[PDB]
RNA sequence: GCCUAAAAUAGCUUAAUGCGUUGGAGUAAGGGUUAAAUCUGUAAAAACCUUGCAGAAAGCCUUAAAGUAAAAGCAGCUAUUCAUGCCCAUAAAACAGUCUAUAAACGAGAGCUGCGGUAGCAAAACGGAUUAGAUACCCGUGUAGUCCCAGCCGUAAAUUAUUUAUUAAAUUAAAGCGCCUAGCGAUAUU
């Protein structure tokens, strides 16, 4: 019964995230213009958030 | 690449430095391995006599050492 | 399962770093997958320089890449990356699917039940 | 932003994961017929099953990777012991190894 | 004309020192070795023939106006003590001294060892 | 099994092997 | 007395983009430290020890020190000071 | 080398070990067509020609080429080298067809451009390209086997064939069976490629070429059994020098081998070179087979002079 | 869910080295021995700064192997396929054993056939020395081989006999086998 309601608790949690998730081009279009214009700092200053998964 | 510089022109300050980098950092024993070629059984048996001489050293210096600690012998 | 890509790129204008990065998009999204995180940290020096048969680049453009996709999406994006001749190298590596394990939400309820059967 | 649930189910499902986990979840569905109870996953007719299935999985995979030879090996290991159950099972349950024959379509050869 | 920065070379491989001096751009202006000194085959390993084409480069670069040298080893050996105290000795200031020496990582097969 | 026992031995497989390769480009081999 | 990162750090931040906290493992002339001197558990040693062969692997780290890239160390720092003031200002 | 343990064995498949059956058939052996999927009925029609056979004699009518003659019957097949006609229309791959005039195999393909009836073309297969496949040429198609290119779009170390020395003029360099070239570097007008022969050579970027190798991988495992398997494709006996007369061949007299090895002409045949000196070619070859620089061989008899 | 010096498959990285390699600068040696010489150069070498091409191998981590991969064996990086090992949570009312007469599979290095490759090392071979002789040890060149794919060969000083109980081991008593009966001596016959 646990369990059960340990994978409900994991399914709300992945579509608080997927609100930010890209599926069409025209998304990946602005997301890509996006990153260029804003560039960030790489590792040979500042540590990088690795991620560790969804 | 190690890099020593000169002060005051003491270039046997510098020298003492490089010969302190190649042992440290592992330069002599690069040499040592490519100076011949030795097959992986040979080359175990030569492993094993280097590590048995540092063995007999630790032991010598590991008996006088207590006998500074006990006696306090100015060596 | 969850993939990231780095890739090193020659320090060209906006639009062909733009077009390298829109042909990797499109090959995850045609497989069937989705792209979470497209990040790009601008020019960066090398600690030592990529030779090619008559060039020399002492630095690069980077530029990363997460997506989910099947198993049959890495060599498809090797391909891509050989192909174009304005990447310099590059690498993928995989990473885990879930940030919390079984243990670690199991511990989320109880804990939460201790709560409203205290309440 | 909106959330896109259809993305969640697909990352959730099996389409996202290695072949040999696809797999397994199928092997699994096919003993829904002859397992004791919901959670039975012991049982010598569940064993028997899944071994056969695997035997079945694994003829495609060795045809193409002919050099794989730890592989072939673990399974010929398997392939003598479902033998000997299947033997033990004959001689002092008959009622359980009919059954096992009948499900996966073999042939009663397996006596001393 | 005596404003001018070089660099000298020593390359030892436990049977020969070879010197040579270069600009800061790597072009070479003079060499010496112990044989061009007048010790030959069985004579180049002593400490004296290496002292002697020592001070026979500096002499030559001080003539071509280099006071100011850099110091770059490659190799393991005596030899290099000798050689780098007689250039100090000799007039000729040295600033820094550099280990290039070179370490394979794997690398080729050496030769096989000498059953003498 | 010692080395004196594995000398032994040595010398008459270096007695076989001599013999073979002489009768190797023969055509009446000797026996 | 020197620094020493946690193991949960290490666990966190142990990455081949990391190139600054990869360091810290590294001796002065840019070999790896074995585990008697990072005082590291076997699967945090083995980590780390493929974080920066993949970064070699990538040009973010070079076998050993290289006398043609001295200036790095210059460039570092004026790239650190830059950030600080972009981001101090935003 | 064919050795009589490799036909014992009977392994590599697509290829039929005829048995010992009769003297004629022990040391045959030949291709399986069938195995392959490769079609040997008719050509085209509207791709194909029957011509009589020249048998080696020019219009003086005199033999020119020795050896040659007394086969079957001839027939050609017209083959697009140049894919330009074509370049935006893709096409599907109808059939792979075995042409005894040449030692790779044909790719019959049907395009059918927009407003027009179905087109039908003869092309050289790649190495692996079957039935059904698609072939796409010209700009904006991907680095894939039998996809024609300029030069200015293909990776370094992509395998290609069927190289245009003109920019328009066709394919010429790599056509025999398994061979291909590498792209080593490009210049600024010019790249280096290495042609099956070993050499390394200019050749201008504009040119165009296909990826991937040519599509017969069987072809030195080939062995005639018998004299008369090759005077069916046309080839005639020939008698050695030393076996003349004198007045035939300088070889002629009764003692073997007098003078060193030489033409019928009398030209020495054991290392001696051909090739023009000062041959207006040698702008664009940078080594030789071999290893040969260009200046070493332009300027060899220039030195010995002075 | 994660891990792996496990196997198969496919991409990628270069410290060093070699050259009938490019350009610049420069001029007598380089290489080697107990001591010498053959050899490579002065018609521009080695050494120094640069250019091109190529093969093999994997520094530090790195240590046993503590993996034990069944044995043979196994650590450059990344990914796929597959088999293990770890944690956390489950499952079986009847089934699963030890040993091997006989039979089969896997199996270092060397060697054989075909195809591709050939830097370094190196049987054979050819020279220079040492010596009463040197047919060896030493020095200079150097082909097969070592490498890749597909086949053949099935041999090693190719680990401690296997199993149950006890035991840190050990020791004690049992179950199923293989081998030995002084040495010496065959290319016996089949
Ligand atoms: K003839
Ligand atoms: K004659
Ligand atoms: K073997
Ligand atoms: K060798
Ligand atoms: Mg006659
Ligand atoms: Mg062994």
């Amino acid at each position: 019964r646990l369990i059960k309601k340990a994978e409900n608790l994991r399914y709300a949690m992945l579509l608080e995230e997927s609100r930010n998730w890209i599926d069409s081009e025209e998304e990946l279009e602005k997301r890509i213009n996006q990153s260029l214009e804003n560039p960030e700092a790489f590792g040979f200053i500042v540590d990088l958030p690795i991620a560790k998964g969804l | 690449a190690f890099v020593a510089e000169v002060r005051d022109g003491n270039v046997d300050a510098a020298l003492a430095q490089v010969k302190k980098y190649r042992k440290t950092e592992g330069v002599n024993d690069s040499v040592r391995k490519k100076e011949y070629f030795l097959r992986p059984s040979l080359q175990k048996f030569r492993d094993s006599e280097l590590t048995y001489a540092k063995n007999m050293g630790k032991l010598i210096h590991e008996r006088v050492n207590w006998v500074v600690k006990r006696k306090k012998i100015k060596l | 399962p969850l993939y990231e890509l780095l890739c090193l790129a020659k320090p060209l204008g906006k639009a062909e770093i733009a077009g390298a990065m829109k042909i990797v998009g499109q090959t995850v999204l045609k497989r069937g997958g989705f792209i979470t995180e497209v990040q790009s940290y601008g020019e960066q020096q090398l600690a030592y320089d990529i030779r090619r048969p008559f060039e020399i680049y002492p630095s690069a453009h980077i530029f990363k890449m997460e997506f989910a996709a099947p198993t049959d999406i890495v060599r498809l994006v090797t391909h891509e990356m050989r192909v174009n001749e304005n990447v310099l190298r590059w690498v993928v590596v995989r990473r885990p699917r879930f940030k919390h394990t079984l243990q670690e939400l199991l511990e989320e309820v109880k804990a939460q039940e201790n709560d409203d059967f205290k309440a | 932003q909106n959330a896109k649930a259809h993305l969640v189910e697909k990352f959730l499902g099996p389409e996202f994961r290695p072949r040999i986990k696809q797999l397994k979840a199928k092997r699994l569905e096919a003993v829904n017929d002859i397992k004791r109870h919901e959670a039975d996953v012991s049982s010598p007719e569940v064993r028997v099953s899944l071994m056969t299935y695997r035997i079945r999985d694994s003829i495609p995979l060795f045809d193409e990777c002919k050099k794989e030879l730890t592989g072939m090996r673990k399974l010929e290991i398997m392939f003598n012991k479902r033998r000997r159950i299947l033997r033990g099972l004959r001689k002092h349950n008959f009622p359980i190894y009919s059954m096992i024959i009948n499900k996966l379509g073999m042939r009663d050869i397996y006596s001393d | 004309v005596l404003q001018l920065e070089g660099v000298v070379h020593i390359l030892n491989t436990s049977n020969n020192i070879v010197l040579t001096l270069t600009d800061k751009e790597g072009r070479v202006k003079a060499w010496t070795t112990p044989s061009s000194v007048g010790y030959k085959n069985a004579k180049k390993r002593l400490p004296v023939a290496a002292e002697t084409a020592a001070g026979e480069l500096a002499k030559r670069a001080l003539a071509l106006g280099y006071s100011t040298v850099a110091v770059k080893i490659k190799g393991i050996g005596t030899m290099t003590q000798y050689a780098v105290q007689m250039l100090s000795s000799s007039g000729i200031k040295i600033t820094q001294l550099v280990d290039v020496t070179p370490v394979p990582y794997g690398g080729c097969r050496p030769s096989r060892k000498r059953r003498v | 099994i010692t080395t004196m026992q594995w000398r032994k031995l040595k010398i008459k497989k270096h007695k076989l092997r001599k013999r073979r390769k002489a009768n190797r480009m023969r055509v009446v081999k000797v026996r | 007395f020197r620094p020493r990162s946690t193991h949960q750090e290490v666990t966190e931040m142990a990455d081949f983009k990391n190139v600054s906290f990869l360091t810290q493992f590294l001796s002065p002339a840019g070999r790896i430290q074995p585990r008697r001197v990072t005082k590291l558990t076997e699967p945090l040693q083995r980590r780390i020890a493929k974080s920066v062969k993949l970064a070699r692997n990538m040009a973010l780290m070079a076998g050993e020190a290289r006398l043609d890239k001295l200036h790095l160390t210059r460039v570092r720092q004026e790239e650190l000071h830059r950030y600080q003031l972009k981001k101090s200002v935003q | 080398k064919y050795t009589y343990k490799f036909k014992q064995a009977r392994a590599v498949p697509g290829l039929v070990y005829w048995k010992p059956r009769t003297p004629g058939l022990r040391h045959k052996i030949s291709i399986d067509y069938d195995f392959l999927g490769v079609y040997t009925g008719a050509p085209h029609k509207d791709l194909s020609a029957a011509v009589p056979k020249l048998s080696g004699r020019n219009n003086h009518g005199r033999i020119t080429a020795r050896h040659r003659g007394g086969g079957m019957k001839k027939v050609l097949r017209q083959v697009d080298y140049s894919r330009e006609k074509v370049d935006g229309i893709p096409g599907v791959v109808e059939r792979v067809e075995k042409d005894p005039n040449r030692s790779g195999f044909l790719a019959l393909v049907k395009y059918q451009p927009e407003g027009q009836l179905p087109i039908f073309k003869y092309h050289l297969a790649p190495a692996e390209i079957k039935a059904g496949d698609v072939l796409l040429s010209g700009d904006g198609a991907p680095v894939q086997a039998g996809s024609t290119l300029p030069l200015r779009s293909i990776p370094l170390g992509t395998p290609i064939h069927n190289l245009e020395l003109t920019p328009g003029k066709g394919g010429q360099l790599a056509r025999a069976a398994n061979v291909s070239a590498v792209i080593q570097s490009k210049q600024l007008e010019n790249a280096i490629v290495k042609l099956p022969s070993g050499e390394i050579r200019l050749i201008n970027l504009d040119c165009r070429a296909t990826v991937g190798r040519v599509s017969n991988h069987l072809q030195r495992m080939i062995n005639y059994g018998k004299a008369g398997e090759r005077r069916k494709l046309g080839w005639r006996p020939s008698v050695r020098g030393i076996a003349k007369n004198p007045n035939d061949h300088p070889h002629g007299g009764r003692t073997n081998g007098g003078r060193p090895s030489c033409t019928p002409w009398g030209v020495y045949c054991k290392g001696q070179r051909t090739r023009r000196r000062n041959n207006y070619t040698n702008k664009f070859i940078i080594t030789r087979k071999g290893g040969q620089p260009i200046r070493k061989f332009a300027e060899a008899k220039k030195l010995k002079a002075r």
